[PDB]
C-alpha cells in the first residue's frame, strides 16, 4: 500500500549478459540464441573516440578481435556485422537462458526497467522513463556501456534500450535494439546537448490515478476542462502538452475510477495553480511524471511473471 | 561540452 | 544528476520462488537446497489469524498438509519444523538455481532488495530500507506474505527479511530468516503500530555527498556547528540523532569531496531549517534517507 | 484498525 518505483524482476535478463572485450575497450554484450549484441563503440580504442570511423575500423577487425566471456567460460565469435551503432557478432553458442522475446522501439514518456552491468557483470536494476526530449534519467558509470533497458509480457521480454553515452547533461543517450538512437544523438565523443525536457503530462495523470485507486483522492474537484484550457495553464508549469490520443492511453484507467481524463485534469489544472497546501498524494509531495498508464495497472492488480 | 562513451577498461 | 533507488538484481531471488499452500491459505515461500521457508501463518484459517496458537495449530498438521509448487509441479515435503513465526518444510528435491547465501539480521537505517510475489510468481522488485521503527515503507499487496528482502554481495545473496503483514498504519512488517521479527509485532491479527518513526540521518548526510560528489553544491554553506548542536536541531525536526560512530563512517565520503562531516551538518541544518527553496537535490525536492553510505559509494564508484 | 497478515 506504498507507490514505489518497481521494477521488473530481472532473471530473464540476468541470463543474456556477457561482457565483450575488443583489445583494452570493454563493455557489456546482449546474448540471444547464437549472436550477441553491443554498441560498436567497443571496437574503439582510446585516441580514436572523438570521431571514429565504425566502417573503416571494422574492416580492420576480425572474429577472434573479438573476446566474449559468459563468467569464467569464453564465448568464440564466427561472425561479425554491423548495424547501426551495434555490432551483431555471431558464436558458436545458441544462449541456454535465451528467453521468449521481442525488439521494440520505446516511445517518448514511455519507461522500462534498466539492469547496469560492468564487465558483463549485472550489478544493480532501476526504473526510468524514455524523457520527451528522449534522454533518459539514469545512473551509468564508464563501463555501464551495454547496459540493456526492457519490459515484459505474461512471458516475453521486450528489449527496447541498450545504452551508449552520458551528455554533459549527466543525463543518458542509447540506441534501440537495431542500432538506431533515441534522439539526435550519435555514438561519437563531440559536444552534444539534450534539449530541453518537459513533464510527462500523460503519466503524471496515470499517476493521479492511481492516487485515486489507493484511495487518496482529496484532490478531486466538481468540475472539468477543455483540452485548451488545460494546455494553456499546462505550458506555464512546462507540462507536455496533452492530446486526444493521451486521453485515450487513459481510458482504462479512466474506467476502473469512472473519473473522465478531462474531470482529471481539472483536478491537475487546480493542483498545478495552487499547489498541494502541505498535503501528500500517495505519500508524496511532488507529482511523478515516470508511471505510465500500464505500470499503474501492473502495480494495482499485482501482475505476474 | 562534449559526450561520453561510457565502454570500459580491462588491462 | 545520476542517481537512482537501484535494487539489486533479483534473478538469483527467482530462482528459489515456490508457492506453499496449506488448507485454503497460500503464499510464497523460499527453496534454498532441500528446505522450504515460509511464514507460519499459512496454516491459519481465518479465524485462526485473530489469536492462533501455533503450536496447536502445527501439530495437527502433517507433511501432506503441505502443498508446496515449484511453478506447475508439486515439491513433496518429508518433513517440517517450526522455528519462531517460520516454518521449515523439508522437500525431497534439492533446488538446483539455489544461490550461495547467508541469513542475516539487519539493522534499522540499512537498506536491502524486496522481490515482491504472489503465488510464488515474481511481480516486481524494488530498493526500500529498514525504518527506524523496525517496519518498512513497502508496495506490498496481500498475498505478498512470504515475499524476500535481500542484499547482494558479489554472488552470494544474504536474506535478511521475509515479508509478513501490512500493519495498521499502512506499512508493514516482517522477520529475519530466522523467524525472528524486525520490531515489536507478532504474528497475529490484532491491534499494532510501531514505535515513531524518525528520518535516518546518517543516510541524508550520504545522499547529500552523493550529490556533491555528482556535482551539485548549491547547499553547502560557509556556517559550522558541533555534533550535540546538530543533534538539537535534528531531533527538533524528527532526525535520529548522529553518533561519534555515524561520522566516522562517512569518513570515506568525507575524504573524496573533501567536505567535513560537522560542516556537512551544517549545511542539512540549514536545509531542515529553511526548505530548499524551489531549488532540487539531486532530482529531488526532499531529503531522501534510503541511501546508506554504502549504497552512495557503490553508485558513484562501483 | 488491525494488523493484515497478508496470505492469499
Amino acid at each position: 500500500s506504498g507507490f514505489r518505483k518497481m521494477a521488473f524482476p530481472s532473471g530473464k535478463v540476468e541470463g543474456c549478459m556477457v561482457q565483450v572485450t575488443c583489445g583494452t575497450t570493454t563493455l557489456n554484450g546482449l546474448w540471444l540464441d547464437d549472436t550477441v549484441y553491443c554498441p560498436r563503440a567497443v571496437i574503439c580504442t582510446a585516441e580514436d573516440m572523438l570521431n571514429p570511423n565504425y566502417e573503416d575500423l571494422l574492416i580492420r577487425k576480425s572474429n577472434h578481435s573479438f573476446l566474449v566471456q559468459a563468467g569464467n567460460v569464453q564465448l568464440r565469435v564466427i561472425g561479425h556485422s554491423m548495424q547501426n551503432c551495434l555490432l551483431r557478432l555471431k558464436v558458436d553458442t545458441s544462449n541456454p537462458k535465451t528467453p521468449k522475446y521481442k525488439f521494440v522501439r520505446i516511445q517518448p514518456g514511455q519507461t522500462f526497467s534498466v539492469l547496469a552491468c560492468y564487465n558483463g557483470s549485472p550489478s544493480g536494476v532501476y526504473q526510468c522513463a524514455m524523457r520527451p526530449n528522449h534522454t533518459i534519467k539514469g545512473s551509468f558509470l564508464n563501463g555501464s556501456c551495454g547496459s540493456v533497458g526492457f519490459n515484459i509480457d505474461y512471458d516475453c521480454v521486450s528489449f527496447c534500450y541498450m545504452h551508449h553515452m552520458e551528455l554533459p547533461t549527466g543525463v543518458h543517450a542509447g540506441t534501440d535494439l537495431e542500432g538506431k538512437f533515441y534522439g539526435p544523438f550519435v555514438d561519437r565523443q563531440t559536444a552534444q546537448a539534450a534539449g530541453t525536457d518537459t513533464t510527462i503530462t500523460l503519466n503524471v495523470l496515470a499517476w493521479l490515478y492511481a492516487a485515486v485507486i489507493n484511495g487518496d483522492r482529496w484532490f478531486l474537484n466538481r468540475f472539468t476542462t477543455t483540452l485548451n484550457d488545460f494546455n494553456l495553464v499546462a505550458m506555464k508549469y512546462n507540462y507536455e502538452p496533452l492530446t486526444q490520443d493521451h486521453v485515450d492511453i487513459l481510458g482504462p484507467l479512466s474506467a476502473q475510477t469512472g473519473i473522465a481524463v478531462l474531470d482529471m485534469c481539472a483536478a491537475l489544472k487546480e493542483l498545478l495553480q495552487n499547489g498541494m497546501n502541505g498535503r501528500t498524494i500517495l505519500g508524496s509531495t511532488i507529482l511523478e511524471d515516470e508511471f505510465t498508464p500500464f505500470d499503474v495497472v501492473r502495480q494495482c492488480s499485482g501482475v505476474t511473471f | 561540452t562534449s559526450a561520453v562513451l561510457q565502454s570500459g577498461f580491462r588491462k
